[PDB]
Formats: structure tokens, C-alpha cells, sequence
């Protein structure tokens, strides 16, 4: 998995 | 190749997408998730798509948390992007591979297509310079008949012009 | 082209033949009649013939009188002919104007028959003309598109080696 | 008709 973020 | 999206009046709620650091091999921002309905998705954001500038802040080697901190940092975001530049990124194996196999398949289709168009014409032209030369052939038997039918009704018109 | 015939033994009723006195167009002795059954008969002697010898008599500038003393001078005549040399003396005009239209006819025939055979033989040949150039223009059709298939296969190939 | 004697 990548580094994610929702925004 | 960069379009550039405006999105006005960010909520609480906010942009209703998520961005993704690249992995080693393909390095950058990239939109990895996108809500029906949300204001990326309603100003055109895709998964796949890679952010390259936001508010002025170039997004080249930025980090993922700074990244972060720009897209929240005003209410009003121009968002540049390279759209799918990171597409096979959030493809699955089986998506990968179906692409791939789509891709051989329409050049294969279009291969046979044209072998068997020219093995068509092939044996048409075989068929061709047979005919030719069978009616050659009769052309040339009638013609020789033909010389010998004049020589035959001259002999006659000798017997003819005996008075 | 003379033939000698011989006749033994004639009795009282004599040849069972006639001649006649040629007129001045064809001069000489000929045999105008011939009865069935008769010695002259069985020695095959035919009306038209002409006598040019008997028993060593020549026929020829023999006034009548003197050809029929000669005939009447011995039981054994020896008689040498050209044979059918006057048929046309004892012919109707009938019957040479129908020999006349026979040897017409037979000419005729064959030159019909030449003539016709002679017009299903041009025929024949533009026929395979037509035909010939027909299947030529097929030909060089088949051949330029298969140049053409070669070259978009060419093209597919290149994409194919793209790995 | 020609000059003809029977034999």
C-alpha cells in the first residue's frame, strides 16, 4: 500500500 | 499535457478524494480515491491522476505530509494535474493484465485479417495465370485452325473459278 | 488411259451394242447403246465410250460406214476403248445440268462449312481477349493489395515489437 | 441425232 491521505 | 481545475468554497467535508505518494518507480502525487459526487469529482479529478501544482506549490519532490498541508491550507485550490500519469498504480493485476491482453488481441485480429486477405488474393492470382494460359491456348488452336480454313476455301475457290 | 476388250464367237444377232458417228465438236466412234445381257454388256462395254482400235483397225478419221465393216469383219473383235471419252454425247441436258449443280453443291458445302467454322473461331478468340484482360486486370488488382496488406502487416509488426 | 448403226 501507498501513503494515503483523505481529503 | 497539464489541465488545471478550480475548486471553490472547500467544506468540512472537503474534496472528497485522496492523494497517494508514488512508490519508487513511479514517484509524485497522485489521486488515488475519488467519492461520487464530492467536489473533485464534480470539477473532473480522477484516480490515476497526478498533481503537479496546487496554489502555486510545486508538487514535484514534495513530501506526502506537505503535499497534505497545501491542499488544506485555503478554501479555493487550483489543482494542476497530468491526467492518468499514475493510472497503473491503483489498477488491480487482473486489470493490468486484461488491458494488456486487449491490446495484443485487436493487433492479432487485424494480423489475421490481412494474412488471410492476402492468401485469398494468393490463390487468386493462381487461378488467374491458369485461365490466361488454358484461353491462350484455345485462342492460339482457333487462330492456326482459322490459317488453315483460308488455305482450304482458296483451294476450293481454285476448283470454284474453272469455267 | 486405253482399255482392250475382247469378244469370241459373235453369232447372228451380233454385240447387242451400237456406235454412233461423233458430231463435229467430239469426233469419232462411240457406243450409244448397249443392251442388257448382251456380249458387249459382259465385256463391260458402257454407252459413252469411245472405240479407238479394232483388231488393229485405227478408229480414228474412220468415216461410219467403214467403223461398222470393221466391227462386222471377224467372229473375234478386239476392241480397244477410252473408256466414258463421249458420255456427254448420250447424256440429257437434264442430266449434265443436274451433274453441273452436284459439283456446285459439294463446293459449296465445304465453302459453308469453312465459312462457319471460320466465324465460331473469331468469335472464340475475342472471346478469350476479352476474358484474358479481364483476368489480367483481376490479377494486378490482387497483386497491389497484397503489396498494401504487406505493408499495414509491416506496420502492426512494429507495434507488435514494442515490449 | 448422230450417225448410229446397231451391231
Amino acid at each position: 500500500g501507498l501513503d494515503t491521505t483523505d481529503l | 499535457k497539464e489541465k488545471k481545475v478550480f475548486i471553490s468554497l472547500v467544506g468540512s467535508r472537503g474534496l472528497g478524494c485522496s492523494i497517494s505518494s508514488g512508490p519508487i518507480q513511479k514517484p509524485g502525487i497522485f489521486i488515488s480515491h475519488v467519492k461520487p459526487g464530492s467536489l473533485s469529482a464534480e470539477v473532473g479529478l480522477e484516480i490515476g491522476d497526478q498533481i503537479v501544482e496546487v496554489n502555486g506549490v510545486d508538487f514535484s519532490n514534495l513530501d506526502h505530509k506537505e503535499a497534505v498541508n497545501v491542499l488544506k491550507s485555503s478554501r479555493s485550490l487550483t489543482i494542476s494535474i497530468v491526467a492518468a500519469a499514475g493510472r497503473e498504480l491503483f489498477m488491480t493485476d487482473r486489470e493490468r493484465l486484461a488491458e494488456a491482453r486487449q491490446r495484443e488481441l485487436q493487433r492479432q485480429e487485424l494480423l489475421m485479417q490481412k494474412r488471410l486477405a492476402m492468401e485469398s488474393n494468393k490463390i487468386l492470382q493462381e487461378q488467374q495465370e491458369m485461365e490466361r494460359q488454358r484461353r491462350k491456348e484455345i485462342a492460339q488452336k482457333a487462330a492456326e485452325e482459322n490459317e488453315r480454313y483460308r488455305k482450304e476455301m482458296e483451294q476450293i475457290v481454285e476448283e470454284e473459278e474453272k469455267f
